[PDB]
């Protein structure tokens, strides 16, 4: 319908209730791919359609705002992701992305290595990941929760970032993990997203809104992700490029949310509010800085 | 006295019919923007194509030391605008021209402070 105008689709809150199986993914538009604009990469696309998504939540945006990417690489060599979310943040924005393989970036800083050597002394007001690894996929086998990175990114989520902040992190049929999407009970509202330009893939971005510290709600993981498949399958979503031709309100405005440094003791019902309308972010405002474990051996 | 000039044999490699580098990430943008050659965020006019910077950069893409003394790099973090005639090779277009320095427009595809 009004949906392919939409830079995608968000998952309808109904199928979020259900209490589904886990059923294998048959996407009615398997295989179709939408007609790019001239020159322009998927995932450049891809991810234009999640930030203009993602201009419709109540984000916190502070001043000093700080952004780690993860699974920034491509096959290419660069990182068309990471140059479209520092066009989509504000001028200023730290931006720190990562990948397993060497990769050209327009971040402040780059680190190469598996996510699992990536440290931060700092938290973060808002982590994208777009770590993938296409032998999770294999359709004969059973479709279990996968530990891997997403181990990683819910331990990092939980230690890192900020009240207030959010995530999008990328999912598909087979990747996917149970305590990630019990770990959206952690965010003031949470959501599987769809892009339009990728709408024939099971792909989605599983985002959390506005990071409370704790569980404001207990979902069950595996029965969360069989909702997301279910509705998946029931509910094609036609491939759109349309909201690609409309740019002039793509920046995201700098709403310079505050930003304070509170004590677990401190943070009672009014401030869980502010956080959950994305009026406040939670965190030191410190300098930023990063490291990769690098493992050293001598193989003479 | 030996370094390596990537920007004489990309040129040489050009003249002699290679194919331009690829994969420069091209942005989405309104093309209504200043037209700027090098900026914060995509400033495309209707005549111009916005790029992440980095993946325009001879030396990024090459991966090889940039010539500036302190190895500091004009395009990694910012867009560059390249005329869409010259989008093809956005790499070759950033290699030889020059931004103004007064007004920030590329030599003779822009910049008209020689009027
Ligand atoms: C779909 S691609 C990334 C595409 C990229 N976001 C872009 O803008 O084009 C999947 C990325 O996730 C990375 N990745 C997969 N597993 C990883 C891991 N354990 N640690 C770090 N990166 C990983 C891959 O190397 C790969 O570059
Ligand atoms: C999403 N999806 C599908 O919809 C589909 N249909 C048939 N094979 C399929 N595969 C492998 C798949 O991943
Ligand atoms: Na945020
Ligand atoms: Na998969
Ligand atoms: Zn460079
Ligand atoms: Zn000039």
């Amino acid at each position: 319908s009004s949906q392919a105008w939409q830079p995608g689709v968000a998952m309808p809150n109904l199928y979020k209730m259900q209490r589904m199986l886990l059923e294998k993914c048959d996407l009615q538009n398997y295989g179709d791919s939408a007609t790019l604009p001239k020159g322009i990469m998927m995932n450049v696309a891809k991810y234009t359609q999640l930030c203009q998504y993602l201009n419709t939540l109540t984000l916190a945006v502070p001043y000093n705002m700080r952004v780690i990417h993860f699974g920034a690489g491509s096959d290419k060599g660069v990182a068309p992701g990471t140059a479209v979310l520092r066009q989509w943040l504000p001028t200023g924005t730290l931006l720190v992305d990562s990948d397993l393989n060497d990769f050209v970036s327009d971040a402040d800083s780059t680190l190469i290595g598996d996510c699992a050597t990536v440290h931060t002394a700092n938290k973060w007001d808002l982590i994208i990941s777009d770590m993938y690894d296409p032998k999770t996929k294999n359709v004969t086998k059973e479709n279990d929760s996968k530990e891997g990175f997403f181990t990683y990114i819910c331990g990092f989520i939980q230690q890192k970032l900020a009240l207030g902040g959010s995530v999008a992190i990328k999912i598909t049929e087979h990747s996917w993990n149970a305590d990630l999407y019990k770990l959206m009970g952690h965010f003031a509202w949470w959501t599987a997203f769809v892009t339009n330009v990728n709408a024939s893939s099971s792909e989605a971005f599983l985002i959390g809104c506005n990071y409370l510290g704790k569980p404001r709600e207990q979902i069950d993981g595996y029965v969360m992700h069989a909702n997301y498949i279910f509705w998946r399958n029931t509910n094609p979503i036609q491939l759109s490029s349309y909201s690609l031709f409309d740019m002039s309100k793509f920046p995201l405005k700098l709403r310079g949310t505050a930003v304070m440094s509170l004590k677990e003791g401190q943070i009672n019902d009014m401030i869980l509010s502010l956080l959950s309308k994305g009026r406040l972010i939670i965190r030191e405002n410190n300098r930023v800085v990063i490291s990769s474990d690098v493992l050293v051996n001598n193989e003479n | 006295a030996f370094a390596v000039d990537a920007a004489k044999a990309y040129k040489d490699y050009l003249a002699s019919g290679g194919q331009p580098i690829t994969n420069c990430v091209k942005m989405l943008c309104t093309h209504t923007g200043t037209g700027q050659a090098i900026t914060v965020t995509p400033e495309a006019n209707m005549d111009q194509e916005s790029f992440g910077g980095a993946s325009c950069c001879l030396y990024c893409r090459c991966h090889i030391d940039h010539p500036n003394p302190k190895g500091f790099c004009d395009l990694k973090g910012k867009y560059v605008q390249i005329p869409t005639t010259c989008a093809n090779d956005p790499v070759g277009f950033t290699l030889k021209n020059t931004v103004c320095t007064v007004c920030g427009m590329w030599k003779g595809y822009g910049c008209s402070c020689d009027q």
